[PDB]
């Protein structure tokens, strides 16, 4: 065809990170589907933690930044 | 005589090559095609005021053109600003403007797109003094807001009909970057409190603190609670009642976008201008917020904090004004402002391989592609330099203009064929 | 530093900031000094901490995977590069790295090659772009064929590429394709300048003439690829003596010697024996070039006895006749070897002259002294080591016959140049050295000519002079450009010596002679013009040439010393001032007066014993050594005042030039108003008209007749104003004679 | 010429499209309806070049009025050019004095008289002219008759 932070959000799971991951809270901000999407990228994030760019990264949804913390 | 235009592009290029900088080739350019805007225009068939138009475009160009290769080139790095808290936002303002390229590129646009405003002759007869509804009897008070307060009915319709002369006046110098003229002319119409209105465009410096502005300015100038004064602007804005004129400067200085009324009569260059002053207008705000300067009582309203880019506005205005966008020369117009400038060369290029129909086409991109290599050695693709100048050289040939071909040779080993 | 400068610094700023955030954000400056200290597993530590309240600089990003480089960690590297590409798109350099390792480590992902091409559009067809097409492919034999035939459609004047294809040849076997390609190759005239290439020409085909294949297939063709091998040596040997080290050259010199005795014993009237003529002057030529890059470092005796032997050299080869260019199968073919021939004769030429100047007939003693076989082993001893077979030598066993011993005549030099210009493809280097080479003689070298023969149907001067864009470029401009190069050069050389002759290095052994920001500037016109730029570099090499146009036109911001526009302005007058069209004369007569409308104001401040504000960053270096002085300056007004009259008289104000040239009793006044008094004359001599108008059109030929013969007896009696005539005495006296006989 | 003198650093500003710092309760109400525009500013600095010369003539330096009047072919200037031409001629006319000086006397009498039939000629042909008459057309014809007659 070729919305632009859903594109940049898709590319990032087929696979810079922060300007993705500020696309897609800013998706989320614009209900339940966005806050879905920021569980999936919390997870991801996860998935590819296992410091300081760790700690510029991150900076029951409450309850889990909480026990990462 | 007139078909003698490429003579003048021709010329400038003569001047170039032999006093063996190159921004004046374009300076030159924008000049030539000025000259022969007026040309055509003068006294004429009404065949050439198009044609006329299509040479005031070609001139605006060539402005455009310079103004933003002159600071993307010889862009020769100068000394970084070294800001405190303690520093008004007047110079976090200018240290934004220094720091960030991409944003200052948008000023440079704005700029252009002022210089090249319409605006309508200064009224005539106007009046001794404001509201002179003072006569029929029936102001308690005599200021601005008095009709507001309670029903508009107050306001003589005659009073009514000459702010509106008034506020439209302003409006179009404000979009025309006439700043201290709108000034003048509030001062001398008895608008005293609108002129003052005028004055809270400034972000607070004060040479004492400021330091380093400590040449510009003697004294302190400028408003402290600024983030207020734009809310206050922006709400006062959006309070009907008052003509749709005043209400656009509003939105123009809250940098929001003006009221239907008038936003309608608004072209792509006023269109564009009122979006690109959008975008900078909250890229500021958004800068100050980043490093603490902006008081968080003064965060009064909810103004938009999503600042569009450059191509996302181009790409809005375009679907608003599709005629207009389409327009060839204002096509190189947007490829400028985006950069995507050898892109579009290539591009039309390739559209000879609906650009024949058109005569200024060929030309611009052909004298275009000149000024880029020798200004950028290695800019516009070898190939399509030759391709160009091939099929403009023909041209000067159905002209019978062969006396100036050799100057145009001059970029190709390929010259030898002629 | 050590362990305990950097770490005690810790202490230095942890007393001075010690809050988190900044104790944090003092990571990449901490980070600064281990990386320097060297310690990794630390520095990564400090610089990662910086990244966790700074996560959005690129410097300090790029800054760890540049330390997860140095880690080999290539999953950890890339990623870091990506971070900072991804915050600033203006790291190129980066864009490349990324593609480079991406392919380095693993391409089975697409990622991989998305990021090659990013690359090539970022470094159009850059020579590590195609490396890492290689690479990509690497990870059979046909594909790779395919793509070095591919690439090098478009690419056909690469070096890397080319020698690729002859490895592959040769990794098949097929050495005759190999030395087909090599063949056909060498008529290109980029890679025939390439060092690198024509080593590998030498060896591909050494091993085609021991290959099986070479006897079995037939010995027709045999003499054929001969030719290039010899041909490969004299190219390679012309770049091995410049950029390679005295021992690498002597060695070369063996092969080639080698070849050459290998060669004569076959003979014939073909191309080959015809290469073998004009190759053997080659070697002699690069044998003496060869001789004095050794006497230079030695002693002065090593010295003048090896320049003695270079004299020789040098010698042998001016001697050695032009080849029979007739001779060969192809247009092509013929004229290689006759531009070769050319560049023999022009370099040994000015060589055998600058040795020569030195003493009276300093030619005729060498000759008469080392011509001698006795010198044919001296000869031998000085380059080589005696322990090698001299039988097998051809240098050993050459027959020196009847050495002409008769130094070279200007004429005959220039065309040599003039037809060698595109020897060594109109490298600076090339037109510099000569230009220097003319800069001691008295006859001047054609450069317009030059300039005709390199960049054909450039026009004079262009029609569009208003502008600086760089498709107005001009014969003018470059002729204006290379009398820069050249006297910015010889002061900078002058400026070396005095320090510490500088005309008497041969062409390889010098080094550099223009600035960089000239060279590359040449290049860039060059490739633009002959039409061998890049689609991607166009914008840049156009931008490039455009940045210098202001300074050869002196415009605004011209870094022009008032010496060298005075050079310029009185260079072209002379230049065009004897020239016979009036369109070359009009060009070159106005140049002149716009430089010397440039400089006149300068000189004015200059006459009051004034300072000239200096250049920023000039294009032609500045000097003292020419700086101009007061006791100069009413010559220049002048000669100025001269080059305005010649103008106005080719513009049709005659009244006021000849005013003007009659104010100054000059030769060269004579010389003009003498031509233009004679055009008068013989237009109205002939044809019906009145009869008084008759008496004073002849009255005005008795003036032609006068002021040429107070030419040519002012010119006989002293030699100063011979130099100053602006055409030749015997152009003078050819038309005194039909002035007379009219 | 003093007002002159305060304007122009205001019309400098306003040519390059600048703003005028407003007034403090201003003495004469501000308008924007004749706020200055860059269309007339080379008019008045033009307009007052001249009154500059006039006041230089009746100080005594002619010399410079003179260069300054005849820079700029306005009618006015001719009115200002003849009115001091003449004057150099008549009290010079007729007492005894160096013949040569004579003749050069006469001949700024005769620039006089050019002026004068300049004015006339372009007031005749256009009715704008007549207006920019520093002095009625009367006058400059009365003026005229005397001159030839002289």
């Amino acid at each position: 065809e070729f919305v632009s932070i859903n594109v940049f959000e898709v590319y990032l799971k087929l696979v810079q990170e922060t300007i993705d991951s500020l696309i897609s809270g800013m998706k989320i901000f614009y209900v339940a589907a966005c806050c879905n999407v920021m569980s999936q990228e919390i997870v991801s994030k996860i998935l590819e933690k296992n410091k300081a760019k760790l700690l510029e990264l991150p900076l029951q949804d409450l309850m889990k930044c909480t026990y990462k913390i | 005589y007139q078909t003698e235009r490429f003579t003048k592009f021709s010329d400038t290029l003569k001047e170039f090559k032999i006093e063996q900088d190159p921004f004046n080739i374009i300076r030159e350019f924008r000049s030539a095609a000025g000259q022969l805007a007026l040309d055509l225009a003068n006294s004429g068939d009404e065949s050439n005021v198009i044609s006329s138009k299509d040479w005031e475009l070609e001139a605006r160009f060539w402005h455009l053109v310079e103004l933003l290769l002159v600071f993307r080139n010889a862009d020769l790095d100068l000394d970084e600003m070294e800001l405190h808290p303690y520093n008004s936002r007047g110079l976090f303002e200018k240290k934004l403007m220094q720091d960030n390229k991409q944003l200052y590129q948008i000023w440079i646009v704005m700029v252009w797109l002022k210089e090249n405003t319409y605006v309508m002759e200064r009224p005539k007869n106007v009046p001794t003094s404001k509201w002179l509804s003072i006569t029929s009897g029936g102001l308690k008070s005599c200021d601005l807001d008095f009709p507001l307060r309670e029903n508009t009915n107050v306001l003589d319709v005659k009073d009514k009909e000459e702010d509106h002369i008034f506020f439209k006046y302003i409006y179009e110098l404000i979009l025309a970057g006439a700043i201290d003229e709108a000034l003048e002319e509030a001062k001398l119409s008895d608008n005293i409190s609108i002129c003052m209105i005028l004055c809270g465009i400034q972000e607070y410096l004060n040479p004492v603190i400021d330091t380093q502005i400590a040449n510009e300015f003697n004294t302190q100038q400028g408003i402290k609670k600024h983030s207020l004064w734009r809310r206050t602007v922006y709400s006062l804005s959006q309070q009907a009642g008052l003509d749709p004129y005043e209400r656009a400067i509003y939105s123009y200085l809250s940098g929001a976008i003006p009221n239907q009324e008038v936003l309608q009569y608004s072209d792509w260059e006023s269109d564009l201008h009122i979006h690109l002053n959008q975008i900078l207008q909250t890229e500021i705000e958004n800068y100050l917020l980043e490093n603490n300067q902006v008081g968080t009582d003064e965060l009064i309203l909810p103004l938009p904090s999503h600042a569009l880019t450059v191509q996302e506005v181009l790409n809005r205005v375009a679907s608003r004004h599709p005629s207009e966008s389409e327009h060839p020369i204002r096509v190189l117009m947007a490829s400028v402002i985006l950069d995507s400038l050898p892109s579009v060369i290539h591009s039309s290029v390739e559209m000879l391989l609906d650009i024949i129909d058109k005569p200024y086409l060929l030309r611009i991109v052909t004298h275009l592609a000149i000024c880029l290599d020798i200004i950028n050695p290695g800019s516009v693709e070898e190939v399509d330099k030759s391709k160009l100048i091939t099929t403009y050289i023909s041209l000067l040939k159905l002209q019978g203009l062969y006396e100036n071909i050799p100057i145009y040779a001059t970029f190709l080993n390929e010259s030898d064929c002629l | 530093r050590s362990k305990a400068d950097v770490e005690r610094y810790i202490a230095s700023v942890q007393g001075s900031t010690p809050s988190p955030r900044q104790k944090s954000m003092k990571g990449f400056y901490f980070a600064k000094l281990y990386y320097e200290a060297k310690e990794y597993d630390l520095a990564k530590k400090y610089i990662c901490t910086y990244i966790n309240v700074q996560e959005r600089d690129p410097k300090a990003h790029r800054f760890l995977g540049l330390l997860y480089e140095l880690e080999e960690n290539t999953d950890k590297a890339v990623e870091c590069y990506r971070r900072s590409v991804e915050l600033n798109p203006t790291q190129k350099d980066l864009v490349l790295k990324i593609a480079e390792l991406l392919c380095k480590n693993d391409v089975t992902d697409g990622r991989a090659k998305y990021w090659l091409e990013r690359a090539a559009k970022l470094f159009p067809g850059s020579p590590a772009i195609y490396k890492l097409k290689e690479q990509l492919l690497d990870c059979g034999w046909n594909k790779l064929f395919d793509l070095i035939q591919s690439e090098l459609y478009v690419r056909p004047d690469d070096v890397h590429v080319n020698i690729r294809l002859v490895e592959v040849y040769r990794s098949t076997k097929r050495l005759k394709d190999a030395v087909a390609h090599c063949h056909e190759a060498e008529r290109n005239i980029a890679l025939r300048s390439s060092l690198e290439w024509n080593s590998c020409v030498v060896q591909t085909l050494k091993e085609y003439l021991e290959s099986l294949q070479c006897l079995e297939s037939d010995k027709s063709d045999w003499r054929a690829t001969n030719t290039d091998l010899l041909l490969a040596y004299a190219n390679l040997m012309l770049l091995t003596l410049s950029t390679r080290d005295v021992q690498e050259s002597r060695e070369l010199l063996q092969s080639f010697d080698s070849a050459l005795q290998s060669v004569k014993s076959l003979g014939g009237n073909d191309e080959l024996s015809a290469t073998f003529l004009e190759m053997k002057g080659h070697f002699y030529m690069h044998a003496g070039s060869l001789l004095l890059k050794m006497g230079q470092h030695s002693s002065n005796v090593q010295w003048r006895a090896l320049s003695e032997l270079a004299a020789l050299c040098y010698l042998i080869a001016f001697q050695v006749p032009r080849p029979k260019i007739k001779l060969i199968k192809g247009e092509a073919g013929q004229n290689l070897l006759e531009m070769m021939a050319c560049d023999r004769l022009s370099q040994s030429g000015h060589m055998l002259l600058n040795l020569s100047r030195g003493k009276q007939d300093f030619l005729k003693e060498i000759v008469e002294t080392f011509a001698n076989k006795s010198g044919q082993s001296a000869l031998y001893d000085a380059l080589f080591s005696s322990q090698s077979p001299k039988d097998t030598s051809f240098l050993g066993s050459d027959d020196i016959g009847n050495i002409d011993v008769r130094e070279p005549e200007l004429e005959d030099l220039t065309r040599y140049d003039v037809g060698a210009i595109r020897a060594h493809n109109g490298s600076l280097q090339h037109l510099t050295w000569l230009g220097l080479q003319w800069n001691s003689l008295p006859a001047l070298p054609g450069i317009r000519k030059w300039l005709k023969q390199l960049f054909h149907h450039l026009p004079h001067e262009t029609s569009r002079l208003e502008t600086n864009a760089p498709e107005s470029i001009c014969i003018l401009d470059l002729e204006v450009f290379l009398l820069g190069v050249v006297y910015t050069s010889h002061l900078q050389l002058k400026e070396k010596c005095n320090s510490h002759q500088p005309l008497c290095l041969p062409l390889p052994v010098c080094k550099q002679l223009c600035t960089e920001r000239q060279k590359s500037w040449w290049d860039a016109v060059c490739t633009l013009i002959h039409r061998k730029a890049v689609p991607g570099n166009v914008a840049k090499l156009r931008l490039l040439v455009q940045h210098e146009i202001n300074t050869l036109r002196a415009q605004e911001k011209h870094g022009l010393q008032p010496a060298l526009l005075v050079h310029w302005a009185e260079c072209l007058q002379k230049t065009g001032s004897g020239l016979n069209s009036f369109y070359d004369q009009r060009e070159y007569m106005g140049r002149s007066v716009h430089y010397w409308k440039k400089v006149l104001p300068l000189l004015k401040i200059i006459k009051k014993k004034n300072s000239i504000p200096e250049p920023i960053d000039p294009l032609f270096k500045h000097f003292h050594s020419v700086d101009i002085q007061a006791s100069e300056i009413v010559e220049y007004e002048e000669d100025a005042h001269i080059t305005f009259a010649i103008l106005d008289a080719v513009n049709g104000n005659i009244e006021d030039a000849v005013t003007a040239f009659e104010s100054i009793k000059s030769v060269v006044s004579y010389w003009n108003l003498a031509l233009i008094f004679h055009r008068k004359a013989e237009d109205i001599e002939n044809d019906a008209l009145s009869p008084e108008e008759q008496e004073e059109c002849k009255n005005y030929l008795r003036k032609t007749r006068d002021y040429l013969i107070k030419i040519i007896d002012d010119s006989d009696s002293n030699l100063s104003v011979v130099k100053k005539l602006p055409v030749p005495l015997e152009s003078v006296k050819e038309m005194l004679n039909s002035v007379m006989q009219e």
